[PDB]
């Protein structure tokens, strides 16, 4: 009985304001921008129509979704605000994928398991306990560095760690920062850091770049200024405003000693996170994974062709087996044998040396 | 070079003898000529050269 | 329940802004909407301007009344007896007034000293006081000095008949209270700290960077008292004499831009300007030179009393057990500034955490140098 009380008059009123509004929405209705907000009730506005009348503003769109440069819809004679336009374009920004919740997991490789347990500590955990950081007073690190030759399990730990995390990852690859154009480049740098904060919380996989690697003992300099002009920005927007997980960081470079020590800055990254060369051991655990996958026989000797290779990553025992898959497939067997093995760890070994030895210490 | 952001990398011969005989033949069906010759011949005065 | 409220609320408002847009509607309009972000009781009749924009422009004179001045590109009529009252300040077109060009037209508001349009960062005050003082000590000292006395106390600084100086400089490593300074000042010294990045400056094409430097500049006279925080201005600030070699004097004209206008005929006002350098010997001597920079302030290796004291606005949030002391650790470990201090508290808390122990120890501390020595030499 309440609800009805309320209810006879308003079934009309409600059917009034509509009628109202569509007087205004009446077509066409003009695109055009406001230029710039001048609070004591004004505004400057570009018309490339020509008349525009100064008008008091409707009450479903306000002044507070009003932003500087902001498309608007003006009448093309009466020039009033109908609604703001809600037809916005791409980030125009750098290349960038995001991405919630990959596929893939860090249970897959093995024997790395130290370096695990750091990206862990910084990362995730913080997100798990609010009142551990609240304990200490402290934020967890900002952002790490992850420094091996060329991601053989740098990319595969980055790739794992946005599953876990359950927070936007964007992957922005650095190179493409870099512009031989003088505009281009700066703006980029704080478009990339304009699209983080709106996401919040997010990841940034900053993918290495050349140039973090000049610094100089200038702080601008007649070459390539840009890149030094670059590197700055980056560093301005890290030393004027820290993240607890607003942002978090994960910065890649294949080696670390090519960085700057203003790049780092502690206090920001206290952490350096470095792979281990290959060891024998690791090397059986990560292959008895890959061969899981694929077709097995009993005349293969795991531990044979392990024992065969020294000083090979992941990457291009995951590749072997891939490509001796291949030859097996062209016989159209589905069996695996030791032949096959043998011609993919010699192709493999033929192609990285052909180096003299520094070995024999003893 | 970085292993795994590769894949195969294929070989492309340098050209042949056997090779520039059908070749030639290929583009002879553009246009028209006398039957009776011996291309085979033609082919063998080419020393090495592109396709 | 909340909805029948919502609509009763739209169809208030409409009513009465029917009645007010179909009188506004007749012998039209300015520039088209009205934004409140002030308040209703204080209402401007001047209005920034560079440029004159009219929409119709009503006005009182004798030898027309409905004078327009323009230079847009369709449309750049203007007054048909020169120097005769035409805008009505600002009126139908919020920022009508005179051009910069010029065509012996009106002036009721200048083209020069008004804020405009803009790409600024203005930065309404902190909350950051006090954060890696102790070796940071002496930089506060006189940075009150500088900033804050002149305007807490200038009819003092006019009986005496001195002037205080225009800029002052930072340099040093940033994001170790260098930079935390010119932000800790800015919220106690209560003016608008305005935040340029100098490298932003920079454009694709040449005479627009001049013409951000002049904008800047007369923003700046206008609100009187203001701070310009440069960030490292070393882009276009110097290191450059050669003169030219290929867009090595686009990035010159800004820098000797900025030099007319500090040296110029503007005076001071109530103006301070904080510098950003690495290593200030980079900069040019005209940069350096007295009548524009004077004091120079500096950063330093903090010593052991100092550290101490980072360490102890540290240890209010840090869960403590006080039977030790930080100190003797202190003069063991490397000497480094206040940026290393409070990071190696902060590694020193981790382990706490790990140890599932939620009170510090003398443990902790042993283990932070170990790592800290080895992340300078990288």
């Amino acid at each position: 009985i309440r609800n009805q009380e309320q209810m006879k008059p308003l079934e009309e009123k409600q059917e009034e304001e509509r009628s109202k509004v569509d007087d205004l929405r009446g077509t066409p209705m003009s695109v055009g921008t406001l230029e710039e907000i001048i609070d004591d009730n004004h505004a400057i506005v570009s018309t490339s129509v020509g008349s525009e009348h100064y008008v008091s503003i409707l009450s479903f769109v306000d002044k507070d979704l009003l932003e500087p440069g902001c498309s608007v819809l003006l009448n093309h004679k009466v020039h009033a605000v109908i609604g703001v336009l809600m037809d916005d374009t791409d980030p125009l920004v750098t290349v960038m994928k995001v991405e919630k919740a990959p596929q893939e997991t860090y249970a897959d490789i093995g024997g790395l398991d130290n370096q695990i347990q750091e990206i862990k500590e910084s990362v995730e955990l913080p997100l798990t306990h609010p009142e551990y950081y609240e304990e200490m007073g402290i934020k967890p690190p900002k952002g790490v560095i992850l420094y091996g030759p060329p991601g053989t399990g740098k990319t595969l730990l980055a790739k794992a760690v946005a599953n876990q995390t359950s927070a936007t990852f964007l992957r922005v690859v650095g190179s493409e920062l870099i512009q031989k154009y003088l505009g281009d480049g700066p703006k980029l740098v704080r478009e990339l850091f304009r699209v983080a904060e709106e996401h919040a919380p997010s990841i940034v996989f900053i993918d290495e770049i050349d140039a973090i690697g000049t610094k100089r003992y200038d702080s601008n300099s007649g070459g390539e200024r840009e890149i030094q002009r670059t590197m700055l920005e980056l560093l301005n927007q890290l030393d004027g405003f820290d993240s607890r997980g607003d942002v978090k960081v994960i910065m890649a470079t294949n080696r670390i000693e090519t960085l700057d020590p203003a790049l780092i800055r502690p206090g920001r990254i206290d952490r350096k996170i470095e792979f281990p060369l290959p060891d024998e051991k690791t090397k059986k655990r990560i292959f008895q994974i890959h061969t899981s996958r694929m077709t097995l026989a009993d005349d293969v000797t795991l531990d044979d062709l392990i024992m065969a290779k020294d000083d090979l990553s992941g990457a291009d025992i995951k590749a072997i087996c891939t490509e001796a898959g291949l030859m097996a497939l062209r016989e159209r067997r589905m069996k695996v044998t030791n032949e096959d093995f043998k011609k993919s760890k010699e192709n493999v070994l033929y192609k990285k040396q052909e180096g003299t030895p520094e070995g024999l210490y003893l | 070079l970085r292993p795994g952001r590769i894949d195969r990398k294929i070989e492309f011969p340098p050209p042949n003898e056997e090779a520039r005989l059908d070749i030639l033949k290929i583009h002879s069906r553009k246009m028209n000529l006398t039957r009776g010759i011996n291309l085979r011949k033609i082919a063998e005065l080419m020393p090495g050269a592109s396709g | 329940i909340k909805q029948v409220e919502d609509d009763i609320q739209q169809l208030l408002k409409k009513i009465n802004e029917l009645t007010g847009i179909k009188e506004s509607d007749t012998g039209l309009a300015p520039p088209a909407l009205w934004d409140l972000a002030a308040d209703k009781q204080t209402l401007q009749s001047e209005q920034p301007l560079q440029v004159a924009r009219c929409t119709k422009i009503i006005n009182a004179d004798s030898e027309d009344p409905k004078y327009i001045i323009n230079v847009k590109q369709f449309a750049k009529f203007v007054v048909d007896l020169s120097d005769q009252v035409a805008p009505t300040d600002i009126e139908e077109g919020m920022r009508v007034g005179v051009d910069r060009n010029k065509y012996q037209i009106h002036i009721p508001l200048p083209p020069k000293i008004d804020p405009t349009v803009t790409m600024m960062q203005v930065e309404e005050k902190p909350d950051v006081t006090y954060s890696d003082v102790g070796g940071c000590k002496e930089q506060i000292e006189k940075l009150r000095e500088v900033v804050e006395t002149p305007l807490l106390h200038p009819e003092r600084f006019v009986n005496l008949g001195i002037e205080p100086p225009k800029g002052v400089l930072l340099f040093g490593p940033p994001g170790t209270g260098k930079t935390l300074c010119a932000r800790a000042v800015a919220n106690r010294t209560d003016a608008c700290f305005i935040r340029v990045i100098g490298s932003e400056l920079v454009q694709k094409y040449v005479g627009e960077g001049a013409r951000m430097v002049r904008e800047l500049f007369e923003m700046a006279r206008t609100k009187k008292a203001c701070l310009i925080f440069f960030d490292e201005i070393d882009a276009i600030g110097g290191a450059r004499f050669d003169d030219g070699a290929g867009g090595d004097n686009e990035v010159q004209r800004t820098m000797l831009e900025l030099i007319n206008q500090l040296d110029g005929f503007d005076p001071r006002g109530n103006i301070k300007v904080l510098m950003a350098t690495n290593r200030p010997d980079t900069l040019d001597p005209a940069l350096m030179r007295p009548g524009r920079l004077d004091r120079k302030i500096e950063f330093s290796l903090p010593d052991l009393e100092g550290r101490t004291h980072i360490f102890k606005i540290h240890a209010r949030s840090m869960s403590v057990e006080r039977d030790i002391r930080f100190e003797l650790l202190a003069r063991l470990c490397p000497n480094s500034t206040g940026a290393e201090i409070r990071s190696v508290c902060t590694e020193a808390g981790m382990f706490a955490i790990r140890a599932r122990r939620k009170i510090a120890t003398e443990k902790d501390f042993l283990e932070a140098v170990n790592k800290v020595i080895k992340s300078y030499a990288k």
